């Protein structure tokens, strides 16, 4: 008669999977889920991504002379190199955090200038420890107010929100490090800045004491923010210690952040960005970083896992 | 697997059949041959891209989020943060692996399934004519030229044709 026999295939060289059942049981075939590898490259595409250089963001923001070439710049994401540094006025953020969330999350730096009234006050006040060309200066962004003559008024000025957008305003307060310092620049023992809207109040007294001697200076300057509605106003009232605005940022909501890498930009096409670099995103999950912006694997802690693409293998 | 078919009653698969998953192995008057089987192949293969499909399918973009590495000790907030992501990466690490052992065991099995719906496919094709030696291959009762064989595999073998041939030489 006849004999037929129905079988399957097999491998010689099988691939090792887990199952409910198993730990290790060899398949004729898999394929990798973990993305566990990247170029080391951050591309340029699709993204827009604008490298800081030498620049933090906040820097950038302040308008630090380094990092003028940021002036109105935009972004999907901002980087910040571990070789920043600031070479500026030396100054803190109490909220720093916060302050280069909103900012990085805003994507732009776009500012518009307003045409503020500081009756009775030197303006563009400025320092060697934030030179702009040869000469003395200051952050591009802010307003350094020194007495005029022998006195400094009260500073009382408003602007109002006529535009169907929110307005950014960052100001700052001046403190010395002596009583001497103090009154030689305004003139008043004690200073005072008072930045307020309809719905809010911030009131900053500027403490005189020596800090650590940086770029020049044993003094410090503070950094706020205010942010102002449609139809609200701003007003800023001081008799001292004010470092002004010179006009606000506009902001915008949308998919913009910002991300610390060292990794180089290169020339290529990648939807996920890692501080490692770019990564690929045909795998659903990912060990590179827990640190990721766009389509994106999801990060685990295995390096490995196999997605079993064949039966057993039982070979000859 | 839970039909007993591969690493079952069929003792161990072929690397010779390179043209597809499942298939045939016969000896007749004419000699030996193989064959393979396309469309248990296809409905492994198309189940197992199935869910590679779904598996591999993107669901998530994400822009702004929070920081996840502190150059400084800040205490509670910072605690808080690290926390929470600590908590996503080990809630996905263990939908990863359940997501895995579940699909793995799930393969083996339905791939075993194909194999056992080809193998009673065959026998019932095969009606009287045949008897189940029970390591996958069947006893043909009657003369099956490369002709018939052909005709078992490409599903238009006539039984009664070789019915009282094959009663015969069974009984
Ligand atoms: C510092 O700058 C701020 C911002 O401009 C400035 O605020 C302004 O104060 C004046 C009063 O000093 C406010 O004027 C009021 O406006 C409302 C309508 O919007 C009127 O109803 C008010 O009229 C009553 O009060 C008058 C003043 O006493 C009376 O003479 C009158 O009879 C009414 O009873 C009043 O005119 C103005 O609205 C604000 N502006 C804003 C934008 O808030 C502030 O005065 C300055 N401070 C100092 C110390 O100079
Ligand atoms: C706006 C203004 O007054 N600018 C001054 C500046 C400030 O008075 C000072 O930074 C306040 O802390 O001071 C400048 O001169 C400095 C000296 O005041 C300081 O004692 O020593 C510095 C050198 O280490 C420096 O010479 C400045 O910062 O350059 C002069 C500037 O016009
Ligand atoms: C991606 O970058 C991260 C961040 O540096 C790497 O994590 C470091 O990995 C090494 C192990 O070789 C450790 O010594 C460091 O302590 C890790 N740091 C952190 C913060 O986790 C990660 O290994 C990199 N991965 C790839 C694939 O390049
Ligand atoms: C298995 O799938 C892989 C894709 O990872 C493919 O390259 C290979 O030829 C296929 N079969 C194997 C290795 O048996």
């Amino acid at each position: 008669g006849a004999t037929l026999c129905l079988g399957h295939h097999a491998v010689p060289n099988g691939t090792l999977v887990k199952t409910i059942t198993d730990d290790q049981i060899e398949v004729t075939n898999a394929t990798e889920l973990v993305q566990s590898s990247s170029t080391g490259k951050i591309c340029n595409n699709p993204h827009r991504i604008l490298d800081g250089i030498d620049c933090t963001l906040i820097d950038a923001l302040l308008g630090d002379p380094h990092c003028d070439v940021f002036q109105n710049e935009t972004w999907d994401l901002f980087v910040e190199r571990s070789k920043a540094f600031s070479n500026c006025y030396p100054y803190d953020v109490p909220d720093y955090a916060s302050l280069r969330s909103l900012v990085a999350s805003s994507g732009t730096l776009e500012f518009i200038t307003e045409g503020f009234t500081w009756t009775g006050v030197t303006q563009n006040g400025g320092s060697n420890a934030c030179k702009r060309g040869p000469g003395s200066g200051f952050f591009s962004r802010l307003n350094w107010l020194t007495k005029s003559g022998s006195t400094y008024p009260v500073l009382n000025v408003t602007m109002p929100n006529n535009d169907n957008f929110d307005k950014l305003y960052i100001w700052g307060v001046h403190h010395p490090s002596t009583n001497q310092e103090q009154t030689s620049l305004y003139v008043q023992a004690s200073g005072r800045v008072t930045v307020s809207t309809r719905r809010s109040q911030q009131t900053i007294i500027p403490n005189i004491g020596s800090r650590p001697w940086v770029r020049q200076a044993s003094s410090r300057i503070s950094i706020y923010w205010t942010i102002v509605k449609p139809g609200d106003v701003l007003v800023i009232n001081s008799n001292g210690n004010l470092i002004a605005p010179r006009g606000y940022f506009k902001m915008r909501t949308g998919k913009s952040s910002i991300m610390r890498s060292d990794a180089p930009i290169d020339t290529c096409i990648s939807e996920c960005i890692t501080p490692n670099g770019s990564i690929p995103n045909d795998k659903p999950f990912q060990n590179v970083n827990k640190i990721t912006y766009g389509a994106c694997p999801k990060y685990v802690k295995q390096n490995t896992l196999k997605l079993a693409t064949g039966m057993r293998n039982v070979p000859e | 697997g839970l039909f007993g078919a591969i690493a079952g009653f069929i003792e161990n698969g072929w690397e010779g059949m390179i043209d597809g998953w499942y298939g045939f192995r016969h000896q007749n008057s004419e000699g030996t041959g193989q064959a393979a089987d396309l469309k248990s192949t296809q409905a492994a293969i198309d189940q197992i891209n199935g869910k590679l499909n779904r598996v591999i399918e993107k669901t998530n973009e994400k822009f702004h989020q929070i920081e996840k590495e502190f150059s400084e000790v800040e205490g509670r907030i910072q605690d808080l943060e690290k926390y929470v992501e600590d908590t996503k990466i080990d809630l996905w690490s263990y939908n990863a692996e359940l997501l895995v052992a579940l699909e793995n065991q799930h393969t083996i099995d339905l791939t075993d399934s194909e194999m056992n719906k080809l193998f009673e496919k065959t026998g019932r094709q095969l009606r009287e004519n045949a008897e189940d030696m029970g390591n996958g291959c069947f006893k043909i009762y009657h003369k099956c030229d490369n002709a018939c064989i052909e005709s078992i595999r490409n599903g238009t073998y006539d039984h009664d044709v070789y019915r009282d041939e094959a009663l015969n030489n069974r009984f």
